[PDB]
RNA sequence: ACCCCUAUACCUUCUGCAAUGAAUUAACUAGAAAUAACUUUGCAAGGAGAGCCAAAGCUAAGACCCCCGAAACCAGACGA
RNA sequence: CCGAGCCUGGUGAUAGCUGGUUGUCCAAGAUAGAAUCUUAGUUCAACUUUAAAUUUGCCCACAGAACCCAAAUCCCCUUGUAAAUUUAACUGUUAGUCCAAAGAGGAACAGCUCUUUGGACACUAGGAAAAAACCUUGUAGAGAGAGUAAAAAAUUUAACA
RNA sequence: ACCUCGGAGCAGAACCCAACCUCCGAGCAGUACAUGCUAAGACUUCACCAGUCAAAGCGAACCUUUGAUCCAAUAACUUGACCAACGGAACAAGUUACCCUAGGGAAAUCCUAUUCUAGAGUCCAUAUCAACAAUAGGGUUUACG
């Protein structure tokens, strides 16, 4: 199945946003733009936020 | 028919306009009587007697 | 609109069918031991028949038997006149370059 | 019911039962032509334009083509794709040969036709040329919808013609600051003996284009009309002012056009000056002022109407305090 | 369903025979129709309902006269089982002002300016 | 609600009302969508804009409320920086 | 669904109004009549609309259409309903704001 | 007076006639109120006899929210 | 008068259920979607009433509304008309009956269950025998005047070259 | 068995609707991580709630199937289970003939007799009986797992 899970900022922004993954996969790394920062940066996975 | 449906085009536009306005000013110019001192104290007959 | 005049005027499926002695289904062979000379005379007698308006359905081959090798060719053919299948078979015999066999055989 | 169709339904003539004998659309262009050509055609139906609308010069070709192709190098040249072409030689030539017929395209895409003899047309045979001395080493041209600032076109143009009398005239089709439909001339030459223009009877002297700042982009007309006989004619905006229509209804006896060529001005510096120093008057700055966007009238309870749905009739944007 | 009826057109299409049978010109048309209601609007549709109501035809056997016009034409066409129809016949022409109180509608149809 | 209140007699606030609606004096009230929380990531980005949004009631709505809370929360304040002291009132309406 | 044309011929309409809501193409935009990603039509200006039947030329990348339309015979043309939106007003005027 | 002609009791509940209630008389026996509105006064950027409201409002008055009936539940008594 | 005594009190228990709800007169006044531990109720909508503001409203001639592959409907210049929309306030009705018509509930003629269009009934009168639903007809009183509307069933047959 | 939503029948031509009913699939998957932010004007499942489309602008790049509130968790941005009886009681099943109260109410598929004569009837129809059908008369059943 697929997992929610919360990639947080590399940019050292407190700034995360809420992805979709496959359990199976590996941990997601992900370039998306970072509206504190405008620009866009690196944001990788923290924890897993539910089981979907 | 006596005209064409082309010739009745617009022959009566004056009067339909007319007669809405008269509809319109109907409607618009409600509202309420005027009250005068004449009636106020005409009700001062009610104990009007001989002497 | 169904009661407008216009109605029907973007209909197209009509357009389009997607499925007096006249032959049936014709298979003309062509064996050969060169596939350039096969390829050249398949592609010429394509040619002939598109231009003779001919329905030509499929252009297929055999596959390949050892025992070198002979390059095999099929042309499907459909539609022919009294006159005209005459004349489109002396073409074929007048017009066939070296040493290929030919075929007037049927399907199955 | 059903009314039957106004007239030939589309796709009727070739409708056949030997579908598979007719001949198809191998390819997407040719059913683009087809679709191209059936929507130039008229139809009894609603459509989108009703509501959005010599032998020895044979020969000559000929044999020159024949050259042309026998030239080895130009055959070299085409196949190895480097070839060019002379665009002086081939401008002059168009020029000669078909270039009035594109001019009066032009003149009637600008409107210049419908604008000056209300709809009348002709053509320019006369290939005329007009250019404006920027400083004293160059002269910028004026085609049939150049475009040319006022700083340039401030001093009178030079005028070229290989013809034989002529009367030249400068209309701004556009320039009017009163009235819609007038115009005015800038400079117009009468009687000019050939090809010479210094003899040219100035009734009118020269004025430099003048549009407005912001106003727009104005079309600047330079009408050369061939002249049987002479006729004697007739910086203040009341006599500027003309119509071409009338004046050349006044003269067309024995006068015809035979040239045109038209340009854009848009606003520059040389303006402001031609309105203080000899216009002797304030400019007029215009801008382009949009309708006022639609708002549905308001209403008193706007159900489901985000907050700033009162901000779209709102008119102060400063706090307001009433009888406080 | 029960729905409007379209009436087609040739049904509104006079013949030779009916001019003769009815005393009608089709060239020189009568200028204004007298309409009665002949008949009750209860047990029908509502459109003929409004209809009546729009012609003024809620009294029954009360004559009004309307333009012979294709728009009154075509409520009259609504309603046309409803309601009696005579064009209105002006042997002595419209009246004056002079005479405009001495009017009287004959059973004819005849608009007399004399009673 | 409670019309009259066992202690006072008073008319009651029903504080659910409160604690959900803003009431603009002129007599609108404002709201925010439901669900405008609720499962963000499996809602398109209109929805969402739609969801973040402040709305107004219908003017049976706007009635009920009326009647739901009391004449306190009715009246003019003057907070220092409210942002709706601009939407506290209505201009250019006609009827 | 409640889907249909909400805009018939001759009437008003500002610009962003829907104009008609369909699940397939029953009717194609024509001038000033912009698609939305469930094939609503609405108008891209403020004008009067209008109905017509024009010649249909697919799209070169539209692949299903380009071969129906290469499938067809050589003097067929495709015609579909088109929905135009006849602009009213002008896109604005020039206005005197200053004789300097 | 009757004879003539016309005339399918009342209430309530049913979609509508069947069903409900009524021996009859007298007496008794059932629409209680706020949020707003509206109307009429007063005063008016202010009104109100503290508090409250106010971007014509505020104050006052006028108008509007029934009767009978369970099986029950609990508490405390009284009863072999 | 015990599947749980009796009395008093809480208590005017509660009752979406039943029954009742008292002067005169006039006027406007109709079937209707959604949700609901909901279909014996309610709330919103629709309708309805009052007051107010304003300007268009209804009817509709063309033109117009899709391919797949019928009756009609929508929309609106005229026109006939006088209403409509909005503002404020508000109750009540609303999971009906019958008739005409077109369909679905398995490729179910009738019966039923529903959907849709229209009419009627819950509102007067005349007629069809009596008569909610068929026909005629409605706006209100008095008359010892008059013209009409609908309105009356039809039918009686077997020789034979 | 179903209860919510979506697609098709099922409505021939704007919408709405044949509820009940028939079939199918979804509580998503894939993709992107501007698949962002804002904002005129509109649509709408006949209320509301909710749900759609969207010009212009700003910014990056150069989309195709559901569930409210409260409450919890999270610094917050946001997230969560139950609500699937899917407008959702936070947590409650069987049973009463021992019951009580308040009320409401009460075409096809079968048979009989004639008709055509199929035919039985010793052969022979019409002495007698009689098939399928038709005619009448009587009774039963229904659209619903
Ligand atoms: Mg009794
Ligand atoms: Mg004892
Ligand atoms: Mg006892
Ligand atoms: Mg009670
Ligand atoms: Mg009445
Ligand atoms: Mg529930
Ligand atoms: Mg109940
Ligand atoms: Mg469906
Ligand atoms: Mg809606
Ligand atoms: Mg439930
Ligand atoms: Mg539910
Ligand atoms: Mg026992």
């Amino acid at each position: 199945k697929n997992i929610l899970v919360r990639m947080v900022s590399e940019a050292g922004t407190g700034f995360c946003f809420n992805t979709k993954r496959n359990r199976l996969r590996e941990k997601l790394t992900l370039l998306h733009y970072d509206p504190v920062v405008k620009q866009r940066v690196l944001f990788v996975e923290k924890k897993k936020i539910r089981s979907l | 028919p006596y005209m064409t449906r082309e010739q009745e085009r617009g022959h009566a536009a004056v009067r339909r306009r007319e007669a809405f306005e008269a509809i319109k000013a109907a409607a618009t110019s409600k509202f309420p009587p005027h009250r005068f001192i004449a009636d106020q104290l005409d009700h001062l007959n009610v104990t009007k007697k001989w002497s | 609109y169904k009661t407008k005049p216009t109605h029907g005027i973007g209909k197209y499926k009509h357009l389009i069918k997607a499925e007096d002695y006249e032959y049936g289904v014709l298979n003309i062979h062509l064996t050969a031991y060169d596939m350039t000379l096969a390829e050249s005379y398949a592609q010429y007698v394509h040619n002939l028949c598109n231009s003779l308006s001919i329905k030509v359905e499929e252009s297929y081959a055999m596959p390949t038997k050892t025992i070198l090798t002979t390059h095999e060719r099929v042309v499907q053919i459909s539609g022919l006149s009294a006159t005209f299948a005459e004349i489109f078979l002396e073409i074929i015999q007048s017009s066939l370059p070296e040493g290929v066999r030919l075929s007037v055989k049927e399907h199955t | 019911r059903r009314t039957p169709p106004l007239g030939p339904m589309p796709n009727s003539d070739i409708d056949l039962s030997n579908l598979e004998r007719l001949e198809k659309y191998r390819s997407f262009d040719r059913y683009r032509r087809r679709a191209e050509q059936e929507a130039q055609a008229p139809h009894w139906w609603r459509t989108y334009r009703e509501y959005f609308g010599r032998t020895q010069q044979l020969l000559e070709r000929k044999q020159a083509i024949q050259e042309l192709r026998a030239n080895v190098e130009e055959e070299r040249a085409a196949r190895l794709r480097t070839a060019s072409v002379p665009l002086d030689a081939v401008r002059a030539e168009w020029e000669r040969t078909c270039g009035p017929y594109h001019k009066q395209r032009l003149a009637e895409y600008y409107g210049l036709y419908r604008d000056l003899f209300h709809g009348a047309t002709f053509v320019p045979r006369v290939p005329l040329h007009v250019a404006y001395a920027v400083g004293e080493d160059d002269l910028m041209p004026v085609y049939c919808g150049n475009e040319v600032t006022p700083t340039e076109a401030a001093q009178a143009p030079e005028v070229t013609y290989e013809a034989e009398l002529w009367t030249l005239l400068l209309t701004s089709l556009d320039g009017h600051l009163l009235e819609p439909d007038a115009e005015y001339l800038h400079w117009l030459l009468t009687n000019i003996p050939g090809n010479r223009v210094a003899e040219g009877q100035v009734t009118c002297p020269y004025l430099p284009p003048f549009p407005a700042r912001g106003s727009g982009i104005h079309r600047l007309a330079f009408l050369l009309f061939k002249q049987d006989q002479p006729i004697d004619f007739s910086y203040q905006l009341a006599q500027r002012t003309f119509r071409t229509f009338d004046f050349y209804k006044k003269h067309q006896e024995t006068m015809t056009p035979a040239g045109l060529s038209f340009f854009q001005c848009r606003w520059d510096d040389s303006v402001t000056y031609i309105f203080h120093q000899l216009l002797d008057m304030r400019e007029p700055v215009f801008e382009f002022v949009r309708p006022p966007p639609y708002h549905p009238k308001q209403k008193r309870f706007p159900h489901r109407q985000p907050l700033r749905y009162l901000d779209r009739y709102r008119d102060s944007h400063e706090p307001t305090y009433g009888i406080y | 369903k029960f729905t409007r009826s379209r009436i087609p057109e040739k049904v509104f299409q006079a013949s030779p025979e009916d001019h003769e049978k009815y005393g009608g010109d089709p060239q020189n048309p009568h200028k204004l129709h007298i309409v009665t209601r002949i008949k009750s609007t209860r047990r029908r549709p509502y459109w003929e309902k409004d209809i009546i109501k729009m012609l003024g035809l809620e009294k029954a056997h009360t004559p009004q006269v309307h333009k012979n016009i294709p728009s009154v034409n075509a409520k009259l066409k609504v309603v046309k089982h409803l309601i009696r129809i005579k064009p209105l016949k002006l042997p002595q022409g419209l009246p004056a002002e002079e005479n405009m109180s001495n009017t009287c509608l004959k059973s004819t149809g005849e608009l007399v300016v004399q009673w | 609600l409670t019309y009259f209140s066992a202690r006072k007699g008073k008319r009651k606030t029903v504080k659910a009302v409160i604690d959900r609606f803003l009431r603009l004096h002129c007599g609108l009230w404002v709201r925010r969508k439901a669900g405008y929380k609720k499962k963000l990531w499996k809602k398109t980005p209109a929805r969402k804009k739609r969801l973040r949004e402040f709305v107004f009631c219908n003017k049976t709505q706007s009635k009920l409320l009326d009647k739901m809370t009391t004449s306190f929360w009715k009246r003019r304040n003057w907070y220092v920086d409210d942002p709706y002291q601009k939407y506290h009132d209505r201009t250019n309406l006609k009827v | 669904r409640r889907q249909g044309i909400k805009k018939m011929e001759g009437h008003y309409v500002h610009a962003g109004n829907i104009i008609a809501t369909q699940r397939h193409f029953r009717w194609h935009p024509g001038a000033h009549v912009g698609v939305g990603k469930n094939k609503c039509l609405y108008a891209l200006e403020e004008g009067i609309v209008r109905y017509t039947k024009e010649v249909y030329v697919p799209h070169p990348r539209n692949t299903e259409a380009v071969d129906l339309i290469t499938r067809l015979p050589k003097g067929a043309v495709l015609y579909k309903t088109f929905v135009h939106v006849v602009p009213a007003k002008p896109e604005g005027t020039f206005k005197l704001v200053a004789m300097l």
